[PDB]
């Protein structure tokens, strides 16, 4: 995600960049994140017994790992990108 | 602005002499870039041949040879990769799903590809590079598929070209002008792919509407534009020059 | 790109892809990638908020580790997820 | 682990390739070669026409009103009608100085004091390597007959690439050379303080928070490198005026 990851550090910080070594690390909370949550929506499948993983069974998740303030905004980002991604035809 | 407006005469003038040296430099730079151009294309007249050789030795066409067998577990090993090793021991037809998971490894284009596009690609076996050499400089990338397999599509190369205008950059190197894709012709609307977003839609290059104005559509056909043409050097650049570690991930 | 689709910078396809290759399910469904998605980017966005302060504090215009440490062990949250990320698994 | 435990016969199809991979690096390898060639081969046509530049701003050199005509037009055509004259002094008073004081990266690292240094700088020439290692020399021409800093008559950089091409097939590198300078005066002496003549004094290869810091100079560094070749020089004039910027 080292392009994505560059992307989001202009939109906060234009006059900043980073390192190969902090990239790097910026890497792995992605993927260790994402496997996170992953993790849990796939356990939520199982457990209510059901076949696929929508964007329920992630935001949940999100409310299961993320800590309180933070996985609030998750929630809202994510509800959000959700809205306006079906809205785009 | 005004720090320059306040310059004595003689000053102004001694700046618009070196205004015009560097027009001079202009002229010269342009010659640069013309044999520039002319050189870089005669080494891709080299690189084809190679890149010719192993697209039949990805499509099964051509069969390794003893010496290039062991001549790699040389290198392998020297780069220490291992994973390209066989096992102590005296199936398909040239190495599967090559390109497809090439590109699947590829920054910029890796995330492009859909599902519905992978089995697409399943039938590439090759993406060729050239540049145009007669009029308008430019680059034109090669996509040849399988015709007697490929189910979406009877097209048997999917190009596209990357113009460079004419004129000159002020950095003095060439900038880009559009892009003309290559249409393809689907068998069949449900073997389409292509209106959602799809991989393919890399041979539909966004056009440069008119000067109608518009809001948040100039921008957002903007950042598509740098997508076609970034896309379009991580292939030239990268991934062909590259490919065979593109497809195991060394390069990554 | 569907991340356009929904404004956002990372790849709402990838993610999609990863959530069917990861074998989290049987199906995945259409919203769950870009929801999903929108997070990753919040969330790295939080991260590069900080860090990037951090890295303005001690005078330098490029991010790097010791930065990256410094906003997550001062954000009282961010000093928290990580270890879930982590897992001890003992 | 995807490919490990796989099928044999495609791994085999793989090492083949891997090999046609080696066969590129040395075409590609003579393409970097002709290429530095091509390069060089073109300095020695801008050098000349940067030499015209040199005197005209030393003063060493009046301004052909040739060229005062042709910059009136060219003036004129790109809008800048900041520069224009309608109806004493030497050659242009503080001209690299000011180019420097506009140019994005190196701008930044010049103090008050070495300012006053850069102020008898009279140009920046460049000049490739084929000598042995892949690189390149900024050369830069001071006014020994005024500068009351140090003697020295031409201070440089040189940047040096590793013999060995990169995996891109690009040159990497490898470490840079300080032309030193040799000051008359501690108290002329504007570098240990943050100065920007410590660009002649690079850091080196052998020395946590070592590596992490002694990189971002050494990046710093390359970048400022770069600025210089592919802008400061080729475009010197505008980045004196701004309209580089």
């Amino acid at each position: 995600y080292a392009i994505y990851v560059y992307k989001v550090l202009k939109q906060v910080h234009p006059d900043t960049g980073i390192s190969s070594k902090a990239m790097s690390i910026m890497n792995s909370f992605v993927n260790d994140v994402f496997e996170r949550i992953a993790g849990e929506a796939s356990r939520l499948a199982h457990y209510n017994k059901r076949s696929t993983i929508t964007s329920r069974e992630i935001q949940t998740a999100v409310r299961l790992l993320l800590p309180g303030e933070l996985a609030k905004h998750a929630v809202s980002e994510g509800t959000k990108a959700v809205t306006k991604y079906t809205s785009a035809k | 602005s005004g720090y320059v407006g306040g310059l004595p005469k003689n000053v102004k003038e001694k700046l618009l002499s070196l205004k015009t040296l560097q027009s001079e430099l202009f002229e010269v730079e342009k010659e640069f870039q013309v044999e520039m151009f002319e050189l870089e294309n005669k080494f891709l007249q080299k690189y084809k041949p190679i890149w010719e050789q192993r697209s039949r030795i990805i499509s099964g066409q051509e069969q390794p040879k003893p010496e290039q067998i062991a001549k790699g577990q040389e290198i392998v090993e020297s780069l220490n990769e291992t994973e390209l090793l066989v096992d102590e021991e005296e199936q398909v037809k040239g190495i599967p799903s090559f390109w497809l998971t090439a590109l699947e490894n590829l920054p910029i284009v890796c995330d492009t590809i859909t599902d519905r596009d992978a089995e697409v690609l399943e039938y590439l076996q090759d993406i060729g590079l050239e540049y145009l050499t007669d009029g308008r400089p430019g680059f034109k990338l090669l996509f040849r598929f399988d015709s007697s397999a490929n189910p979406f599509f009877t097209n048997d190369i999917l190009c596209k070209t990357y113009f460079y205008q004419k004129e000159l950059g002020y950095s003095g190197d060439f900038i880009y002008d559009h892009a003309e894709g290559c249409e393809i012709s689907w068998k069949d609307n449900a073997h389409n792919v292509t209106p959602i977003e799809s991989f393919f839609n890399f041979f539909d290059p966004p056009k440069i509407q008119n000067e109608d104005q518009d809001e948040e559509l100039e921008e957002d056909l903007e950042e598509r534009l740098a997508l076609d043409y970034s896309i379009g050097e991580q292939l030239k650049d990268k991934l062909i020059p590259r490919a065979v570690d593109w497809f195991t991930g060394a390069a990554l | 790109t569907r991340s356009s689709r929904a404004g956002l910078q990372f790849p709402v396809g990838r993610v999609h892809r990863l959530l069917r290759k990861g074998n989290y399910a049987e199906r995945v469904g259409a919203g769950a990638p870009v929801y999903l998605a929108a997070v990753l980017e919040y969330l790295t966005a939080e991260i590069l908020e900080l860090a990037g302060n951090a890295a303005r504090d001690n005078k330098k215009t490029r991010i790097i580790p010791r930065h990256l440490q410094l906003a997550v062990r001062n954000d009282e949250e961010l000093n928290k997820l990580l270890g879930r990320v982590t897992i001890a698994q003992g």
